[PDB]
């Protein structure tokens, strides 16, 4: 309706930018443990521009590959609506959703493992102990 | 659209003439007139004010002859986009006093961002207008020192100080990290991060409902943001939201009695609205 | 991290593709992520990562297909934020979900009744699984909660739908389903939902008929495969598992040498179990390589079964009385699998996969021209035979012969139409 466009102000909210992009994936990530010490940095892969350190670390590079695959999906679907059609539209909102997986499954992960590991260190320490007993 | 030709039973009685957008004549002539009524609360600029409309008139102009509907529907003008333009520098003036050409351009150059720049799609027309305003700001007055024209922020906020002065863009956003801190807890636990253009549009926001005026349209994919920083913003400066839950069953008296609702709680009781609504809140033309 | 990023991003982002876009994506994830040095465990399945075995036998137990597509998509409806929307030209995973969400007491309803939001609000009161069907027609008044919008004042959760303010009962779920495979749904439910597709593909049946042939012709190919589908997640749950049995035993036991008898059958049963696991473990790639051998193998036949089944459905363009369904075409392979007198008494592979192909376009024409017109005949012979021609090795495509053959007559050439010999008419110069 051009009456309605030409009524009032008109304020053009894109989707997000690669940098906003980038920007709420390390935001949501900050509260896992994706420091990795010996990580041997790579080269290439560009997908946002600005890089906060010209060598990337773990979480910058895992954050950069969230962002890297929201761009995968939306190339995927101009390919897709390019090659017949049939396609749904991807939102922001998908990268909150994908953010909020990996974080929710990520934390599930590390404490199965944690537990695991407790417990195998538990059972050394018992079968220290029984070994002790049949030595005596 | 939406639009039915007349019967030509009935056009014969009615004479009919085509009123077109005002030209350019006629457009200097009205909106120096507002100009010149503007102006007189800071006699130190009266001389700056035919140029000024001037400026103005062109820039319209030339954002005119480019933007046509076929480029984009929204990519609409009309006289009242200066009208508008003069309200925003009148608001904006309304507190400030003794001030130089160095404010009065440089609001006029920021009213010129909110209103010709933001609604703009691509990069490269954004980049246009940018120039243009520069441009036209040095063709019509040339003996003013580049200070306001290059300054890349150009933003504006009434929440810092006391009235409505240029801003700082990190200041700015510390002081608006701590208050959508202070927001989320209230509201909304959902976190919610900032970063830049996320910044500008809540300042559009805030700068569109400060002022008289009516409505704010905000256009771009679902889930990325409008209705929450909408919301935010109405929470920073206590505009009370309305959110109409339509329905399946959901008819037009009921559309009339909550507008009505609106109007009385908006008109009768001086508590501002905020009034958020969406496609899913729209069925038929009516 | 590597493998957690991926998991996430195909149960967030690769939904309501089809299996090879999955796939695809998969593959340029994992692609990126070697790119970036990011440690994921190589050639990971999704299947078992995000789910033991107990909850897929639960499923199996809850008719629930077999397929590897049905199978991530019980995960997508397993772990889930954006409640789902369930896209199935059958009615299988509709029987699922209802016989998954039996003990919580799920309701059937849809958009079209004028019932709807009476049981929306009752199954938000008591915590009730809600599915709705007809997504088609979308209601407006199942935003608020698809935003799962919180009000919380008073140490409670509220909920607003309409003029109505609701508390909203936690274990509350709903699950969206249509029934049309194309819809276009508007982008604002598009956001809320996580698309689940149940739509059968040439990807989906091709993945289908191919595990049917290595279960049914070559089953110490599927065991190995098997094996090592359970080698990553379910061999060392039960190695925990039985770990457990004895740290338990050894305490009520108290390391007594009379019981050493007991505990050491235990723990040589425990050497021989991790000697076996580390052996397939030492293994791994060789049935990796071997498993890839066998499937290229038996390629050929997917695609063929694959692009028969597809040529059936295609058979209703000709005449309304083609109708043919998915099941048609599995008793059809069943049949040829199975029920075959030519596999009486052949055991070559090689053999035996000629004499399935034959067969299965043998049978396939028999039971699909019985009930098709006999003008008719010829043309689905043409089909079976580009079909093979298509699965045929060591032919050329012939692409420029049949597309001439199909539509290059109607192309313009009239002029320079010389009359020639007398033999030769106008039509045929
Ligand atoms: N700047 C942001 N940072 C983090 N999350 C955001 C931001 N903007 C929007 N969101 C998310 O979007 C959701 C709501 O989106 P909404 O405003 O309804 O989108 P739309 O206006 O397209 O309907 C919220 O749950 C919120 O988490």
């Amino acid at each position: 309706s051009p009456a309605l466009f030409n009524r009032c102000v008109l304020n053009w909210f894109g989707d997000w930018s690669t940098e906003a992009l980038y920007q709420v994936g390390k935001e949501f990530t900050s509260k896992m443990d994706l420091e990795k010490p010996n990580y041997i940095v790579p080269d290439y892969m560009p997908v946002v521009y600005d890089k906060l350190p010209q060598p990337p670390s773990h979480r910058e590079a895992i954050v950069n590959s969230c962002v890297f695959v929201h761009q995968t999906l939306h190339q995927a679907n101009a390919r897709l609506a390019k090659r017949g059609g049939r396609t749904m539209a991807i939102t922001p909102r998908h990268y909150l959703d994908f953010i909020n997986h990996y974080a929710n499954l990520f934390h599930e992960k590390r404490s199965e493992l944690e537990e695991q590991q407790m417990h195998l260190n538990v059972g050394l320490r018992k079968i220290k102990e029984t070994v002790d007993q049949v030595e005596e | 659209p939406g639009r039915k030709p007349l019967s030509h039973r009935f056009l014969r009685h009615v004479p009919v003439v085509y009123v077109d957008y005002p030209g350019p004549a006629s457009l200097t002539q009205i909106y120096g007139t507002f100009n010149r009524a503007m102006l007189r609360l800071i006699p130190s600029l009266r001389t700056y004010a035919e140029p000024l409309t001037a400026a103005m008139v062109e820039f319209y102009t030339m954002s005119q002859e480019r933007f046509t509907q076929d480029t984009q529907p929204h990519y609409i003008y009309s006289p009242r986009e200066m009208t508008r333009w003069v309200r925003g520098i009148f608001e904006a003036l309304r507190p400030l006093e003794t001030l130089p050409v160095e404010g009065l351009i440089r609001i006029w150059a920021h009213e010129a961002l909110r209103l010709f720049q933001d609604r703009l799609v691509e990069d490269e027309e954004r980049r246009w207008t940018d120039e243009n305003i520069d441009t036209v700001a040095l063709k019509h007055f040339p003996n003013i020192d580049r200070e306001k024209a290059m300054s890349r922020p150009i933003l504006y906020s009434n929440w810092l100080s006391k009235d409505y002065i240029p801003v700082d863009q990190e200041e700015l956003r510390d002081y608006v990290k701590a208050r959508l801190k202070v927001f989320y807890e209230e509201e909304l636990d959902v976190p919610l991060v900032l970063f830049n253009e996320v910044l500008d549009h809540v300042l559009r926001i805030d700068r569109i409902f400060r002022q008289p005026q009516g409505h704010l349209l905000l256009i771009g994919v679902s889930g990325a943001g409008k209705t929450t920083l909408s919301r935010f913003v109405a929470w920073m400066n206590g505009l009370s939201v309305y959110q109409i839950k339509v329905h399946r069953k959901y008819t037009g008296e009921d559309f009339d009695e909550d507008l009505r609702t609106v109007l009385r709680r908006s008109g009768c009781k001086n508590e501002k609205i905020a009034f958020i609504m969406d496609e899913s809140n729209v069925l038929d033309s009516g | 991290a590597g493998d957690c990023l991926l998991s996430a991003a195909f149960i967030a982002y690769a939904g309501y593709f089809d299996q090879q876009m999955r796939q695809n994506l998969f593959t340029t994830w994992s692609h990126h992520l070697q790119q970036a040095n990011i440690q994921f465990r190589t050639d990971i399945a999704r299947t078992e990562y995000l789910s033991n075995a107990d909850e897929r036998l639960r499923w199996q137990a809850s008719s629930l297909p077999a397929d590897d597509l049905c199978t991530e998509n019980a995960i997508m409806l397993k772990r889930f934020n954006r409640y789902p929307l369930i896209i199935d030209p059958s009615g299988q995973a509709t029987e699922f979900i209802m016989n998954e969400y039996k003990d919580r007491k799920i309701t059937r309803t849809s958009f079209l009744d004028d019932a709807f939001r009476k049981n929306l609000e009752s199954a938000l009161r008591f915590g009730n699984p809600l599915l709705v069907q007809d997504v088609e027609s979308y209601d407006p008044v199942l935003n608020p909660v698809l935003n799962r919008e919180v009000r919380r004042t008073g140490g409670r959760v509220l909920i607003t739908l309409g003029d109505q303010d609701i508390d909203l009962s936690p274990s509350f779920v709903i699950f969206l389903s249509t029934r049309d495979p194309t819809v276009e749904f508007p982008p604002d439910l598009c956001s809320r939902v996580t698309f689940v597709n149940f739509t059968v593909t040439r990807s989906s049946l091709q993945s289908q008929c191919l595990n049917e042939v290595l279960k049914a012709e070559r089953p110490d190919v599927d065991e190995k495969r098997s094996d090592l589908l359970k080698l990553q997640g379910e061999f060392q749950l039960r190695l925990r598992q039985l770990e457990k049995s004895l740290l338990q035993a050894l305490n009520e036991v108290k390391g007594r040498i009379l019981d050493d008898d007991t505990i050491i059958t235990t723990l040589e049963n425990l050497k021989r179990e991790a000697a076996e696991v580390t052996r397939k473990v030492e293994e791994t790639d060789i049935v990796m390589q071997e498993v890839e051998t066998v499937s290229q193998q038996y390629l050929p036949l997917s695609t063929a079964c694959s692009s028969i089944y597809f040529t059936m459905e295609s058979l209703k363009q000709i005449h309304f009385l083609y109708q043919y369904s998915l099941q048609f075409f599995l008793d059809i392979y069943h049949n040829v699998l199975y029920e075959n007198p030519n596999l009486k008494g052949v055991t070559d592979h090689t053999q035996r996969l000629s004499i399935i192909t034959k067969d299965l376009f043998q049978v396939a024409f028999n039971r699909v021209a019985r009930g098709m017109l006999h003008q008719d005949h010829i043309t689905f012979a043409m089909l079976l035979a580009r079909i093979k021609l298509k699965g045929t090795v060591g032919e050329p495509t012939y692409d420029a012969e049949f597309q001439h053959f199909l539509r290059g007559n109607e192309i313009v050439l009239s002029a320079g139409s010389t009359p020639r010999i007398q033999g030769l008419t106008v039509e045929q110069a």
